[PDB]
């Protein structure tokens, strides 16, 4: 027959940001 | 800083901390590691359910009681909480406060102990948008000048996926292997921890009871370590007796309770069977034997296999049976699989192997390989089995698979178990295999070229040794050869089909009568021996569908009513009598 | 806690949540598992359509009305929503402190069992780029020391894939499995939601329609499983009849129209074939012979076999009809299954066996196996 090839499957890293808060006074 | 850590010593002193059992050498390792100059931070580094929260909170346990060395003495022991630090930190350099306050507590005492549980989560703290400070940062200073001793836990996954990529934190922490305890430790421990769970249940729970949970759990279940899978077993059993009304009867659990519990985790059949199951077993091969006629043999596997693995006398590890219905086409190799399940009313796991002739095909079943982009959907053979894993396995058309697809059965039949991609092991010990083949069809056609024929039914037996590997014919509990149609079965045939067309006549309100001379003719006209009760249909549909189909949509047939099949032996042709009414 | 969580229980009172009928086996061992000392977290694992959120909804329900076992009694149901959780938490904290306002609450209660339904959902919870601190995490301590309960429902997919690869997690919860009911039970099903379906429509389903939906359902619709798969030929039936009968709406729901909401479901020709279809049964054979002459034969075997499934008397898992059309050149070997569609409105799905010559081509009709391209 014919050779048989594989295909991967890329995973990019995802990420969140939370933030910090600081009173004027 | 209370409201962050609880103290698992007052805990311990008033209500119970679940106390330890033995792990006389892991807590002995313990506490080398915490008396240690520097880097005395014990870590325990464990599969789930091993029980490494018990081992550090159970050593608050001893310290009260006071059975540990007297450096260890008058030690406290808090339990840090990873939510409570987080939970209103908002503003800028909050979390830091919180953190680094506690930690100066711990130094000034210099007695104090903490136990970070689910310790990968301090690994990320307190970082808003690029922050790298953290929980981790901020202790590590502390933990290399050895001021300060925190116990951690973790699991494997968590430990080298998260915990040992951070080099600068492990090295703080000196691993402790926690090795899932033996038979004999587990029962020392849930007769430890019986006084606790009798009382909540107000139950009992017999030495006989105790050890068959651990057996029958490590038997039936795979999926969870031993220490929590007994547990598993003995606290839901007490609940049973509980919820059963008291006026009826509770009084103890039993061994019984403990196979009703271990069934229903696993999904398997109860052991002990009921009555009514028995009547059903018992009959269950005359039901067969009025639907499959000619196959007594097959189905006497079939049933004497179940009713061996339900009395006990059942393969340790393989499956219930593995049966090869090889036999000529049309004989009922697949008629009785498809009527096996029904009657025990177990799902069918019908799998067509003429899709799988390619070796690459192998991935459908136990799934795609890691980092690849079928590795999500799984395999279809273990997600099936993992569902229903009693159930009949039919591999129809086995011979025109790929022979390297017969290899993954191996394991299959020899342990009882199939690998998925992911790494959960299926379990094939209650699943009937079924794997119905056609090899041998051709040669029996052929004719041999000589004055005398031949018989041709040991060719077929050739065949498949030379299709099938030794070793996978060597599993299989034993290889059936289905007869050739007799003419007598084959008149229990056509009545067995006649009676299918009344059902379908039944929902139009169409009755239909049959004279015993008209059914001879019908299976005289289609019986050849090499094609079997499948030609059949067809000169049925032909002589009996097709007049009463067009009467049914343009004649009288169309208001249910009573038609009769007449033999005319002048014309030798069915005479049909629509008696439209 | 309020805004995040609903009381199910509140609910049942005002008839928000629907009647639970049968699950007794189901919900036996869902209170064991809750009595348990430890880990009393009872997960429900099924199939798409099964009932696992109308076993925990039900189980309210069941609360009001009394059915349910002393232990039960007395006690709220609490359904938690992921989002709402998650709203407005962008400061550090936010998630925590709601998170844990919520734990303190139903520990403080002693009664409440809390209800995530796709509980997968919470192992991807709030979280920085390296921050492994979820709700998964924050509530493993509480769910070994049993002082909470908290009921799941999640896919089988969903529990292998996610919840699975969570070891931790999921020790704590017990699996329970729900399976598709039988014929008979979910005939009964229907017949105790059959009041709220009936009073939105304000037509009455008839004992015949019912059970017909679930029999030919099982055998016309696919991929479906069956109670969504009955209800969503009850619920789309009534539909059907208050709005097409503008003038003097049918109030019943005979079986008849029963047959015509699966076919269009299905996309399959509907029992109890029209006046205007029989028509076309009849002359059909003239109207190929028209177009092909000659080679009756072959047009009498597929004239005949469909004739015989939109009877009813064709095979019940088999094809309408397998033929091999072997004969010369010219002869109208495909002409007469191009007309054949024509005549009938059907699509013509013609594939070409040419171009699968080889092994490897079987690939293309199945499909690729998992891992590989294509
Ligand atoms: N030697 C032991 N003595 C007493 N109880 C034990 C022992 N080992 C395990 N256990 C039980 O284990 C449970 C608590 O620890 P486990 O759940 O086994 O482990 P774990 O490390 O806390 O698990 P995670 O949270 O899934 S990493 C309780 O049921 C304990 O009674
Ligand atoms: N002994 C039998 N009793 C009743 N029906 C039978 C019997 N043998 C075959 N049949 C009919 O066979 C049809 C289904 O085909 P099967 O018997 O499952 O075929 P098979 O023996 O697996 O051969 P292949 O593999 O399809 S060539 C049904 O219509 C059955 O009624
Ligand atoms: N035992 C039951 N009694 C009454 N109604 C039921 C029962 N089981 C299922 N239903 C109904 O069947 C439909 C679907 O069941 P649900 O429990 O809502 O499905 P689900 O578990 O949310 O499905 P997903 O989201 O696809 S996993 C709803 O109308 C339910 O009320
Ligand atoms: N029996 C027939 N009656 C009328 N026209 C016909 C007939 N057979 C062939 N034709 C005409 O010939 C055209 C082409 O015939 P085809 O459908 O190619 O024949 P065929 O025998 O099915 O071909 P193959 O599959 O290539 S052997 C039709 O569209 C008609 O125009
Ligand atoms: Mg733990
Ligand atoms: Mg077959
Ligand atoms: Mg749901
Ligand atoms: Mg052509």
């Amino acid at each position: 027959g014919k050779t048989n090839d594989w295909l991967d499957f890329d995973q990019l890293a995802e990420e969140k940001v939370r933030d910090a808060l600081k009173p004027p006074s | 800083t209370e409201n962050f850590t609880t103290n698992l010593n007052q805990l311990a002193r008033v209500g119970g901390i679940d106390p330890l059992i033995g792990r006389e050498k892991e807590l002995e390792r313990a506490i080398q590691v915490l008396c240690r100059r520097r880097k005395n931070n014990p870590l325990l580094v464990g599969e789930s359910g091993v029980g490494k929260t018990a081992i550090a909170e159970g050593l608050a346990w001893r310290i009260v009681q006071g059975d540990v060395p007297e450096v260890m003495a008058d030690c406290t022991i808090y339990s840090l909480d990873i939510g409570s630090l987080l939970a209103g930190t908002k503003y800028r350099g909050d979390f830091e406060k919180r953190f680094k306050a506690l930690l100066k507590q711990l130094e000034q005492d210099t007695n104090s102990i903490l136990f970070i549980d689910e310790i990968h989560t301090i690994i990320g703290a307190g970082a808003a948008s690029g922050g790298q400070v953290d929980a981790a940062n901020l202790i590590k200073p502390l933990l290399s000048s050895g001021k300060i001793r925190v116990i951690g836990s973790t699991t494997y996954q968590e430990f080298s996926n998260i915990f040992e990529k951070d080099r600068a934190l492990a090295r703080r922490f000196q691993k402790i292997d926690i090795t899932e305890p033996s038979i004999e430790e587990t029962v020392q421990i849930i007769n430890g921890l019986k006084p606790k769970y009798e009382a909540h249940h107000d139950v009992r729970y017999t030495a006989k009871a105790v050890r068959a949970a651990v057996e029958l759990a490590v038997k039936y279940i795979n999926d969870r370590h031993l220490p929590d899978k007994a547990i598993d077993v003995i606290d839901e059993a007490g609940a049973r007796a509980r919820l059963m009304p008291v006026s009826k009867r509770k009084k103890t659990v039993n061994v019984a309770d403990i196979e009703s519990v271990v069934a229903r985790i696993a999904r398997i059949p109860e052991k002990s069977v009921s009555q009514s199951d028995r009547d059903t077993l018992k009959n269950l091969g005359d039901r067969l034997k009025m639907l499959v006629f000619g196959q007594d043999k097959a189905i006497e596997a079939l049933t004497e296999a179940i009713k061996m693995a339900r009395a006990g006398l059942g393969h340790e590890h393989k499956p219930v049976g593995s049966f090869l219905f090889a036999g000529p086409t049309g004989v009922g190799k697949t008629e009785v699989t498809v009527q096996l399940s029904k009657a025990l009313g177990i799902e069918l796991l019908r799998f067509d192997m003429s899709e799988y002739m390619e070796r690459h095909t192998v991935s459908r079943l136990i799934g795609a390989p890691p980092g690849y982009v079928g590795f999500d959907q799984g395999g279809l053979l273990t997600d099936a089995v993992i569902k229903h894993p009693h159930a009949v396995l039919l591999l129809d058309e086995i011979e025109k698979a790929h022979p390297d697809v017969f290899n993954i059965l191996l394991q299959v039949m020899d342990n009882g178990t199939l690998t998925d991609n992911n790494g959960r092991k299926a379990d094939f010990r209650n699943v009937v295999l079924v794997m119905t083949t056609n090899a041998g069809v051709r040669e029996t056609e052929r004719k041999s070229i000589g004055l005398i024929h031949q018989d041709n039914s040991t060719d077929a037996m050739e065949e498949i040794k030379k299709i099938f590997t030794p070793e996978f014919r060597n599993r299989l509990d034993n290889i059936i050869w289905f007869d050739h149609l007799s003419t007598d079965v084959i008149h229990q045939v056509v009545d067995k089909f006649i009676v299918e067309l009344q059902v379908q006549l039944d929902q139009k309100g169409v009755s239909l009568e049959v004279s015993q001379e008209a059914r001879n003719w019908l299976a005289e006209k289609g019986y050849d021996r090499a094609m079997g009760a499948r030609p059949m249909a067809r000169v049925i549909q032909d002589n009996l569908k097709k007049p009463l189909a067009n009467e049914l949509l343009f004649g009288s047939l169309v208001d249910g009513g009573q038609v009769t099949v007449a033999l005319d032996k002048e014309k030798n042709e069915l005479t049909y009598g629509f008696q439209s009414a």
